């Protein structure tokens, strides 16, 4: 027929390429990396602050 | 290609416009990250009731 | 003009004259060329109309609408080959002549020149399409449709001449159309509304209003072998189009009365397409449909007002092409399995597969997607009939949905696995199946490039 | 082209450039670059025809009709002078249908020309526009006589209401 | 390699054709494409004047 | 500017190349998909351009092209719509639909 | 609501002298598969119960009919009724809104159509 | 709406301001609080409710924004000082319920 | 080209039992309760006689089901009674006759109210009477 690459799983747990996942994790930075500008520089709210109108005079 | 054209996506497409409205900018607390505020017990209770 | 009428009568002894079995493509092969003629002087004006002769306008008047009729009949003779090719040639010469014989009236009408030639060639027919009727039915029903099929279209068409011979002598001469230029109107009195209401309930009983057309789906349930003269008699019905030379003038000023024409005819086409849902005969679920969106034309013309005439004039000739198609696939689906029973012919599209988009462009025509003429013709309805009253929105607005759920439950019905006991069903629609099956889609959808050509004057 | 005073525009205002700045710009790398891939294969060959087109030079006249015919002519029941008077009717009701179409187009250069103000520029199209229509279905529109277009015996019974009712029943005129 | 053509008679016959229907045409239609204003800012004539 | 629409028209008119090609082109075989799923990948790219050039000097379009029917006064014709929800939209309609074939 | 729809009810012992309710069914399957299993049939079966179906619904009534039961009267409540209705509605506008059309103007000038 | 005089145009969509359209103003603080020029407001390309307070200072953001195409920040503390133009505007109008407050009631 | 007798003739009742079955065996024994009784309300010529009516309702349920065929699909010999609803309707579902829809529908039609009142954030209710204000009370300057 087609080919024989890979043999099933009897709950034996397949085995994978060992460039499947290396190449892929390198896609758990571009989260984790692209997240560090978060805090830095920016804070919670990036805003200035309502000084309560107190000058009803 | 998704995943690549998803992160940095968000920020190419907002950050040229040219601004067409006056968001207010003046945000109080407590109406801040109301909304992350309620998800962060979203996955309290997530995986409490999981 | 005589340009047409004599070669459609000089094709008459083109056939009996023939040999044997090379009649059908000796005249089918000339029926075409007419069509180079058919187009030939027409399509000029345009800006006011042509008239060329004493007693004929062919057609000017921007109702072409002539060249369909020259189209359908060498349609038949591809549609009508299929059973009746059983008998004996003597009589298949007969059926091809009074086929014809039906063919040269309605080329003499829609040009007539004026109201009393229309007349008693409005009657001429019912002595050709009788006795295709009649004859070469298939069941024992048919008997009955002979007479229902009169009895209404001669019953109350004698009011005419005595209302057009009442014309005749009070205002000058009806001769001619082309001249009203003289027209008093017609104000009131006990005696006006008779002649308005003569003058126009002849027409009603051809183009059904919900009430008195208890005759269309006797007459076509049960009709001739291929739709050989059903193709025929849904050119006849929208041929009422007459009312359009008539109550554009000639009693302008009444519509005081129109409301019992509008309201029964418009709750009708609400109505009548909702009966049609549950029919188990196909060839009746096709004839319901021929009332109901041709029954919106009724509302159109009453009301005065153009842009209906806009929309009014694509719709005669709108389903003039889909209605009539249907009738073409219904009779094929039905030479191989001799029932018409719908629920009979299920698990079909695996074993015709080229039938399959011959089905869907049919029923996506009553659907109208937007680009089509369909469309194009319905919606300059809504735009002047919304401005009569705002409420019309709604009736008219739900023929939009039930007619959607109306067609699709037709085709969706011939998807689905049947194997089921057929061994017949063999044919994979040989050419005949699928050429004269075309030769309607292709023009259909064509003309809406340049559809300028399907309009009135307004 | 066309007839400039039969389609007025205002002039095109260019803008300045601006460059201030020390960085590359790509569209100079594709204006230069787009137009030497078009210009060859496309101006060549609308100039390679055009002069291939000198060699004959056809004619369509420009067809203007002859008016004698009036509105006051001539005969109550007559056919032969009343056939004509619709004909000067007739066509002047295709005229004007079509002198709302071009006034029309017009008024979409008030907008997308500007867009931006699309209230304090123009000073015409609109505050002309509501005051042509007005001048429009009043008495050269049969309504709702349309379907029959009515030429010239309703023609003028609009425009009797508009003289037998105006200017005399208006008390005291 | 080359299957360089492909990409040639996939793109390069319609952009020609479709601009001969332009450059021959948007002085032809009396109001044709309507495309907008410059925005001008006040880089050419003026002073700014702020800043305030 | 003269290239600015034209290049629109060109994602448009492309995509029908796949159609007309379909009744005896001498049709590509089976990656016929292929033949597709390149026909998308240069209409892209092709959108891509006209992105920039709006978003440095504005000026969106339409085009006049091609009377269809003219009834009494209103005339309809056809046309296309350059705005802003044209320029960004498209251009991420075909891209993903780029990748999901 | 629509329905109960009765998945239990009274039984036991009683009607269990009823049987052969599947005598009669038994024979036809029996019958019909004596009908439906032969090398040589290339064709639609009968099956009355269609032929029933239509031709005691269609056609059938007017036969059976009589114009006497006043829940037969019953359908001037139907047929006619809301038929003078749309005329009630109607006919009061395109009144209300023609008077209008004379004295006052309530439309605009760039209404040419219509 | 100080001025509530005719106006020699009548061009709608306030092409006709007051003067120069305020959100209320003055009343007192600021008598003429002062904005921009209007035959330059509108002629460039400007929004409406781009027509309140700090026109004068929003159209320079722009202008840098044109300055460098490929580039995500021009100015953030500019943007900053938007609030510092707005804020400042906007908090100088959270003092009409100060005064309304006191005023409306018992004297 | 079936001769005599096609269909049903003038019933309720001639003879019950000389129905089904004589042909059109719609009962076995002359009573199934499949007899062709079911002309409830005559006078209205619907349904005469019939190997027919009133035989139960909700649907051929197409399972399993599998004498042959049974439902739907390949169409058992002779029983056809009632049909063409039969392909849009089906049987009993998990509850019963609760509407707590019309419940949940008006259950915001409690808020209704909630539309009556207005959501300004700033300031807070603070109760009040005369403090409303919202945009002027006393003097301009
Ligand atoms: C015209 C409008 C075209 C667009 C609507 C049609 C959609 C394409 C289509 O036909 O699908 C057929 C496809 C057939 O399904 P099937 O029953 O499984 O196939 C059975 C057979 O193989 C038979 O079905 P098929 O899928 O094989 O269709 C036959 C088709 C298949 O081969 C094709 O070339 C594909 C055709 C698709 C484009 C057709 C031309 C587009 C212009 O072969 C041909 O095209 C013959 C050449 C005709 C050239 C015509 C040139 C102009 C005249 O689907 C349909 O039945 C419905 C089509 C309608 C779609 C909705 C239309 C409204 C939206
Ligand atoms: C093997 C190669 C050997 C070398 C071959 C030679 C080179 C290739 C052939 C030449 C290229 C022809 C291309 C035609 C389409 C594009 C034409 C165009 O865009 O420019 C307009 C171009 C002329 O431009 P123009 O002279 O400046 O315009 C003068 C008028 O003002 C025009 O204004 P208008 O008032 O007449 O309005 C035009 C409008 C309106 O005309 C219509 O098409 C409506 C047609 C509805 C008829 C209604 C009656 C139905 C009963 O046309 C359309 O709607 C576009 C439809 C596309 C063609 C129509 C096909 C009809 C069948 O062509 C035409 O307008 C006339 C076309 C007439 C139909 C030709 C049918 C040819 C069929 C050949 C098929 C080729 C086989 C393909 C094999 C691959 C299959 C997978
Ligand atoms: C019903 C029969 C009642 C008809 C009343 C008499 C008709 C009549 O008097 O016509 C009115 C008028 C001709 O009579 P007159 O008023 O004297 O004309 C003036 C001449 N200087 O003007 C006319 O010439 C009208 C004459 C044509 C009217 C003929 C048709 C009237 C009845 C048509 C019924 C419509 C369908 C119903 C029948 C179908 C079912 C059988």
């Amino acid at each position: 027929g087609g080919g024989a690459h890979i043999e099933p799983r009897y709950r034996q747990f397949p085995q994978l390429t060992r460039s499947q996942v290396i190449q892929a994790e390198f896609f758990s930075a571009t989260m984790w990396f692209w997240i560090l500008w978060r805090f830095w520089h920016d804070s919670d709210a990036v805003l200035g602050h309502f000084p309560y109108p107190d000058p009803s005079q | 290609r998704l995943l690549i054209g998803s992160l940095f996506a968000g920020y190419i497409i907002s950050n040229n416009i040219p601004p067409t409205t006056i968001p207010q900018m003046t945000m109080p607390y407590y109406l801040k990250t109301t909304a992350l505020i309620v998800t962060i017990l979203g996955f309290i209770l997530a995986l409490e009731i999981s | 003009m005589l340009k047409y009428i004599i070669p459609t009568i000089m094709l008459m002894p083109l056939t009996w004259l023939s040999k044997n079995n090379m009649i059908w493509v000796n005249s089918t092969a000339h029926s075409l060329l007419i069509s180079f003629t058919s187009l030939l002087l027409m399509n000029q004006f345009g800006d006011n109309s042509l008239n060329f002769s004493l007693l004929f306008f062919s057609d000017s008047l921007s109702t072409p609408l002539l060249i369909l009729t020259m189209w359908l009949l060498p349609l038949m003779l591809m549609a009508s080959q299929h059973h009746l090719s059983k008998e004996n040639l003597t009589r298949k010469k007969l059926f091809i002549t009074m086929l014809i014989s039906l063919q040269l009236f309605l080329i003499m009408t829609f040009t007539a020149m004026e109201l009393i030639l229309f007349y008693i060639l409005f009657e001429a027919t019912l002595v050709p399409t009788l006795i295709i009727i009649t004859r070469w039915g298939n069941q024992t029903e048919r008997l009955n449709a002979g007479l229902y099929f009169l009895f209404y279209t001669l019953a109350g068409s004698l009011p005419l001449l005595v209302a057009l011979i009442y014309i005749q002598n009070t205002v000058g001469s009806l001769n001619f159309l082309m001249l009203q230029y003289w027209v008093q109107p017609v104000h009131n009195s006990w005696s006006n509304v008779f002649m308005w209401l003569a003058c126009m309930m002849a027409f009603m009983v051809k183009m059904p209003l919900y009430g008195l057309h208890l005759w269309l789906p006797k007459a076509h349930v049960e009709a001739p072998i291929a739709g050989s003269m059903v193709l025929a008699a849904v050119l006849l019905k929208l041929g009422g189009y007459g009312m359009l030379r008539i109550t554009l003038i000639l009693n302008p000023m009444t519509d005081f009365m129109a409301y019992p024409f509008i309201m029964l005819s418009l709750w009708g086409m609400i109505m009548t397409s909702s009966i049609c849902l549950r029919q188990t005969d196909l060839k009746s679920l096709i004839a319901y449909s021929s009332v109901s969106h041709m029954a919106l034309v009724i509302v159109a013309i009453l009301i005065q007002t153009p842009w209906s005439y806009m929309g009014a004039t694509a719709l005669m000739i709108a389903h003039g092409l889909t209605s009539s198609m249907l009738f073409c696939l219904a009779n094929s689906n039905y030479e191989r399995i001799h029932s018409r029973t719908m629920i009979l012919a299920r698990g079909l599209q695996t074993l015709l597969p080229l039938m399959a988009t011959w089905w869907l462009l049919a029923s996506l025509t009553n659907l109208a997607l937007p680009p089509t003429i369909n469309l194009i013709g319905e919606l300059f309805v809504v735009m002047s009939t919304f401005s009569w009253s705002n409420i019309t929105i709604i009736l008219m607005g739900v023929n939009m949905v039930i007619t959607a759920l109306y067609s699709l439950y037709m085709l969706i019905m011939t998807q689905r696995g049947k194997y089921t006991y057929h061994i017949n069903n063999i044919s994979p629609s040989f050419t005949r199946e699928n050429a004269l099956m075309s030769l309607h889609i292709l023009p259909l959808l064509l003309l809406t490039l340049n559809p300028k050509i399907i309009l009135g004057p307004l | 082209s066309w007839d400039k005073d039969v389609y007025p525009e205002p002039p095109r205002r260019t803008p300045a450039p601006s460059p201030q700045t020390s960085l590359p710009n790509p569209i100079t790398y594709l204006t230069k670059a787009f137009d030497l891939l078009v210009d060859r294969p496309v101006t060549l060959v609308r100039e390679f025809i055009e002069r291939q087109h000198a060699k004959n030079k056809y004619y369509y006249y420009h067809r203007e009709f002859r008016r004698v015919p009036d509105i006051t002519e001539c005969q109550e029941k007559d056919v032969l002078c009343m056939f004509e008077a619709e004909m000067q009717w007739r066509r002047d009701y295709k005229v004007d249908q079509e002198i709302v179409n071009i006034i029309q187009e017009r008024l979409k250069a008030c907008q997308q020309r500007e867009g931006e103000s699309h209230r304090q520029n123009c000073a015409k199209e609109l505050e002309q526009f509501t005051q042509v229509v007005k001048a429009y279905q009043d008495r050269y529109h049969d309504l709702g006589a349309h379907y029959s277009a009515r030429k010239c015996l309703a023609k003028q019974k609009q425009r009797m209401l508009a003289e037998r009712k105006a200017a005399k029943e208006a008390a005291a005129a | 390699y080359r299957h360089s053509i492909f990409a040639f008679t996939h793109v390069l016959i319609p952009v020609w054709i479709i601009h001969y229907y332009l450059k021959y045409h948007v002085t032809t239609k009396p109001y044709t494409i309507v495309e907008k204003k410059p925005r001008i800012f006040p880089g050419d004539t003026i002073l700014e004047t702020g800043e305030v | 500017m003269n290239m600015f629409s034209s290049l629109s028209l060109v994602t448009l008119l492309l995509l029908t190349m796949p159609i007309m090609m379909m009744s005896f082109n001498t049709y590509k075989p089976s990656n016929y998909p292929l033949y597709v799923k390149t026909a998308i990948s240069y209409a892209f790219i092709t959108s891509m351009i006209p992105t920039m050039m709006f978003i440095h000097s504005g000026q969106e379009l339409i085009i006049s092209n091609w009377h269809w029917l003219t009834i009494q006064t209103l005339k309809l014709s056809l046309s296309f719509k350059m705005d802003y929800f044209s320029m960004m939209f498209i251009p991420v309609a075909l891209f993903v639909t780029w990748s999901i074939m | 609501t629509t329905l109960d729809p009765a998945e239990y009810d009274i039984s036991s012992e009683t009607r269990k002298a009823q049987a052969e309710r599947l005598a009669i069914r038994s024979r036809l399957k029996r019958e019909y598969q004596l009908q439906y299993y032969d090398p040589s049939r290339r064709g639609v079966i009968e099956d009355p119960a269609l032929v029933r179906w239509t031709y005691a619904r269609s056609a059938n009534i007017y036969p059976n009919f009589r114009p006497n039961t006043k829940t037969s009267l019953l359908g001037a409540l139907f047929g006619i009724g809301p038929l003078v209705f749309w005329y009630y509605v109607f006919k009061t506008d395109r009144d209300r809104k023609e008077k209008l059309i004379q004295e006052g103007k309530l439309d605009r000038t760039f209404n040419i159509s219509y | 709406a100080r001025r509530y005089l005719g106006d020699a145009s009548v061009e709608p969509d306030p092409l006709r301001m007051p003067t120069f359209p305020p959100d209320y103003g003055f009343p007192e603080r600021k008598e003429r609080e002062m904005v921009a020029t209007q035959q330059e407001m509108n002629d460039a390309q400007l929004v409406l409710q781009q027509r309140d307070y700090c026109a004068h200072y929003l159209i320079r953001f722009l202008k840098c924004k044109r300055d460098s195409f490929p580039n995500f920040l021009a100015c953030k503390h500019e943007r900053h000082d938007w609030d510092y133009c707005e804020h400042l505007d906007y908090v100088k109008r959270m003092k009409e319920f100060e005064r309304e407050r006191r005023l409306l009631q018992r004297k | 080209a079936s001769h005599i007798t096609k269909d049903m003739l003038p019933g309720p009742y001639p003879k019950t039992p000389e129905e089904r079955a004589a042909a059109a065996k719609k009962y076995n024994m002359r009573v199934e309760d499949y007899e062709p009784y079911p002309d409830d309300g005559t006078g209205y010529g619907d349904y005469p006689k019939l190997p027919d009516r009133s035989q139960q309702e909700r649907d051929p349920w197409y399972d399993w089901d599998h004498p042959d065929l049974r439902l739907n699909w390949g169409e058992p010999m002779h029983w056809d009674l009632d049909m063409y609803i039969r392909n849009r309707v089906d049987t009993s579902p998990t509850p019963v006759n609760w509407n707590l829809m019309c419940k949940h529908l008006f259950g915001f039609v409690a808020f209704m109210l909630f539309m009556f009142w207005v959501g300004e954030t700033y300031p807070a209710y603070q109760p009040v009477g005369p403090k409303q204000y919202p945009y002027n009370n006393l003097y301009l300057e």
